[PDB]
RNA sequence: GGGGAUGUAGCUCAACUGAUAGAGCACCUGAUUUGCACUCAGGAGGUUGAGGGUUUGAGACCCUUCAUCUCCACCA
RNA sequence: UUUGGUGCCCAUGUCGCUGUGGAAACACCUGGUUCCAUUUCGAACCCAGCAGUUAAGCACAGUGGAGCCGAAUGUAGCUGUUUCAGUGAGAAUAGGAAAGCACCAAGC
RNA sequence: CGGUCGCCUCCUAAAAGGUAACGGAGGCGUACAAAGGUACCUUCAGUACGGUUGGAAAUCGUAUGUAGAGUGUAAUGGUGUAAGGGUGCUUGACUGUGAGACAUACAGGUCGAACAGGUGAGAAAUCAGGUCAUAGUGAUCCGGUGGUCCAGUAUGGAAUGG
RNA sequence: UGGAGGUAAAGCUACUGAAUGUAUGAUGGCGCCACCUAGGCGUACUGAAUACAAUUAAACUCUGAAUGCCAUUUAUUUUA
């Protein structure tokens, strides 16, 4: 199989929390959405994490 | 169940992200038919409308 | 040889010829016609014979109307192989008639070759033929 | 325009008489004047459909929508989502302008103006002429595309008939053969 | 290709269509229509297929087609909503975009006790 | 539309022969550009 | 899953450790024989794998990646 | 009752042809200086006004041309029992058909 | 021996659903930061006529045409003001859940009203828990990584676990 | 009694293919003209357009049952 997934993580308490589906090949830059976090109880900055 | 929309939602039934009908409130089902040629097919949830 | 150019599946299930006339089943062509009165699979090859026949008995005028044609195929195992493996390959075409189709028809030319005509037609087929006449 | 005004006074009186027109609007009015000067060197010398536009947008006034094909060619090399085709509708006074520059100045100054008509109707009234060389036009300097092309500019009108649509290139003078 | 009072029908289809999907909680629908003269203002209910108020630049006796008397056809129509003892109500237009006179009739609504 | 660069000025036109100052609204210098052969300057015409 | 190292003319390679990219081969031209090669010399062929960071000074030092290699590991 | 708006309907509601109409309204129309707009065009959308207008659109009368609908009889398939009793199509036909049902505003 | 082994679409499948054969035809082990969400606007392909390069067929204007166009894909079903095309703003391709149902031997799968938190579009109503729908997937054990209001073999840590 | 369906049948100007025969026959079509290359036209014609009249289909449908299926109403029966 191949692997197009990719985890996201917040920005605020660094701790990875959503797993969504990227290309490497067609998009090159890392994405940087702002989605609900359970910890910090807002909305915040996730971007790509490793 | 179907794929594809083959019978029309009407009041009170809603579609799913499988085009699956399903009711929104209590009553008995009824299908009227409808469209050009009487060609649509319908579906809806006629309210027990007791209505004392 | 009458043969459809292309079909759109090679392996079509076979068409039952139980059962009344639908369509061809009177003469609008010509005016005497060759009525079949037992359905029954006849192929490709008996309809050139039975043309033939008519063609060399008709005259210099004459002309005649084949209604009937072989559309389905049928297939044909290889001899000396157990059942599997898939279905057999297409080897003939055969036209579906039933009872009551119109086969063949002529007309301007006169009575006596006509229905002698038709008779050597059907002699080259397997169902009972009858002759007919079209209405006025 | 002055020359709006008497195009208002004419058309009227002339037309109305002509042909016994019960309303002043039955005599015909023109609508929009499409320019489309398109080709498909942009396929591959893209830098060319560039300096089209300015000139485009230097002939009429209005910058011009590059248009896109809606199928794709091999043999032409086309593909769908690639610009080939600059088009531009004038309306309002500026379409007025546009139509007497042209008949004033640049078509007397084309080479052989001999004209073309009566075999150029598109049968609902429409009309077309079609430009060899873009030189010609006095608002172009010498400095221009290094390939030259014509344009194909067009003509509408509120009538439907090809006829009356004849009578308005008439009483406009529109100078054809015998139209 | 068409005029311009059947691409508002075209527009008008379509909202109607939306609001008949979506509208649950059976709200009265409060649909105004302006033409090139004047504008007019109807409240249907979509539920018994009747209309029980409205409202008309032909109504007002005014010379209309202007913003300032689409705030008094709106006062005019959101009084007699209230009075009806209907607040909760869905704003459409007749196909035309919410601005000017359209915008003038719903503010002068919404300010006037409707809730929409 | 507006906020152009290329501004459309109505500049009048004369003609060699038959004066005939034409004004049309162009976007080129804002003086008398001379044309050699005008409408009027045509043998179909007249 | 780490640890190290390599990436430079089209190819094969020096890497010109910061005080401002070179050689053989590939190709063009010249000479060069009775002819073919061979032979000699010029010219051309470089955006230094890519991005970021620091000094006045980095292809060159630091960070990050990309591709390659050799090592280890490598009981779902 | 008529005009204008709108919902329900989804051609027996259409497409087209021939005429008539505007009092109020519907519309074209007059201009882009304002709010707003063009992948470019006040064309459209949006403004503010009714000078002109019955071509349009729109509304009425006629038009059986195209499209649409379609009776009864009979027949093909079905259920039983018969080798006859119901059920009854499709196609074809005589023929119908120039929409209909409600709500609102105005002179009626 | 050759061929096949999981999942999806049609026919056989006998007008509810289900129904086999080494029966007849095909695909899949994905793609999209937009092809998602929202608001607004907008509607075929082809053909006829008229027009420089330009040609049977590139583009323009107009008419005709009721889907033969498009809807990323193998088919089926759906959908022509739509679910197709364009633009603006965005990331709901959310968190904790979940009454009630479909289909099922189990394990698993599918639809989902509604509630709380905090958002996006929109004037608002409303919509958004990924795409027009159905293929795009692999149990347990074992080990690794991040967080953690749990444990820490006398006690405090650590190791090692949860 | 209500509803879902698309089979039997039937039809192919209501599509997709197959495809009888024919109405006229555009065009392509041979020769002749006419031209070096296309045509008009006698073309021993073929072929479009549309048609008439007749056909075929498990993977064709503008249609189209009965039986069967689900639910409900009434009467009766059994504690499954
Ligand atoms: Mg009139
Ligand atoms: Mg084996
Ligand atoms: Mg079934
Ligand atoms: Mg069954
Ligand atoms: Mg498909
Ligand atoms: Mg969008
Ligand atoms: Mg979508
Ligand atoms: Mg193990
Ligand atoms: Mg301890
Ligand atoms: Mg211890
Ligand atoms: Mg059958
Ligand atoms: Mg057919
Ligand atoms: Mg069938
Ligand atoms: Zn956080
Ligand atoms: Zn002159």
């Amino acid at each position: 199989a191949v692997k197009r997934s990719t985890r996201l993580g917040c920005n605020d308490c660094r701790e990875i929390n959503y797993l969504t589906f990227k290309n490497v090949k067609k998009n090159p830059e890392k994405l940087a959405l702002n989605k609900f976090c359970s910890r910090c109880r807002k909305v915040v900055v996730h971007k790509e994490v490793k | 169940r179907q794929r594809g929309t083959r019978v029309y939602p009407g009041v009170n039934v809603g579609l799913g992200s499988d085009d699956t009908l399903f009711a929104l409130s209590d009553g008995l089902v009824k299908y009227q038919k409808f469209g050009p040629k009487q060609g649509k097919t319908r579906v809806s949830v006629v309210k027990h409308k007791l209505d004392a | 040889m009458l043969q459809p150019k292309r079909t759109k599946y090679r392996k079509p299930h076979n068409v039952s010829y139980e059962g009344k006339a639908k369509g061809n089943s009177y003469v609008a062509f010509g005016e005497y016609g060759l009525v079949a009165t037992k359905g029954n699979w006849i192929d490709a090859r008996a309809i050139e014979s039975a043309r033939i026949a008519i063609s060399k008995c008709l005259g210099k005028t004459g002309k005649m109307w084949i209604r009937i044609f072989p559309h389905m195929s049928k297939t044909k195992k290889p001899l000396e192989v157990r059942m599997g493996s898939g279905k057999g390959n297409p080897e003939f075409w055969v036209a579906v008639v039933k009872q009551g189709t119109v086969m063949f028809e002529v007309a301007n030319i006169p009575e006596s070759q006509m229905i002698k005509a038709l008779t050597r037609a059907g002699h080259k087929l397997p169902v009972t033929w009858k002759i007919l006449k079209r209405e006025e | 325009n002055n020359l709006k005004a008497h195009y208002q006074k004419t058309i009227a009186k002339e037309l109305q008489k002509s042909f016994a027109f019960s309303s002043i609007m039955q005599v015909p009015r023109l609508e929009k004047i499409v320019i489309n000067m398109g080709v498909g060197d942009a396929i591959r010398d893209s830098k060319f459909l560039e300096s089209a536009l300015n000139e485009l947008h230097l002939i009429s006034g209005q910058k011009p929508v590059a248009t896109k094909a809606k199928n794709a060619i091999s043999t032409y090399k086309l593909r769908a989502g690639q610009l080939i085709g600059c088009k531009v509708t004038l309306r309002g006074e500026r379409m007025w302008a546009f139509l007497e520059k042209l008949i004033y100045v640049a078509l007397p100054r084309v080479r052989d103006f001999r004209g073309l008509s009566l075999k150029s109707f598109d049968g609902r009234g429409n009309y077309t002429i079609g430009i060899k060389e873009q030189i010609i036009f006095p608002e172009i300097v010498y400095d221009d595309i290094k390939r030259i092309r014509g344009f194909d500019v067009t003509l509408v009108t509120s009538t439907n008939k090809d006829s009356e649509a004849l009578a308005l290139l008439r009483a406009l003078n529109l100078p054809l053969v015998k139209g | 290709m068409k005029t311009r009072t059947e691409q508002r029908r075209l527009r008008h289809k379509r909202i109607v269509k939306k609001i008949r999907a979506t509208n649950h909680d059976n709200r009265v629908v409060l649909m105004v229509i302006k033409s090139l003269n004047h504008i007019s203002v109807q409240a249907w209910d979509f539920s018994q297929n009747i209309v029980l108020a409205s409202s008309s630049s032909l109504a007002l006796k005014l010379k209309n087609g202007n913003k300032d008397n689409a705030k008094l056809v709106g006062q005019d129509i959101a009084d007699k909503l209230v009075k009806l003892k209907l607040t909760n109500v869905v704003f459409d237009t007749g196909g035309s975009k919410y601005h000017g006179r359209i915008a003038a009739l719903a503010e002068a609504a919404r300010e006037r006790g409707l809730n929409f | 539309k507006k906020d152009f660069h290329f501004p459309s000025q109505s500049v009048s036109f004369k003609c060699a022969s038959c004066s005939n100052s034409f004004t049309i609204e162009s976007t080129l210098k804002q003086k008398e550009i001379t044309i050699d052969i005008c409408g009027k300057c045509h043998p179909f015409y007249i």
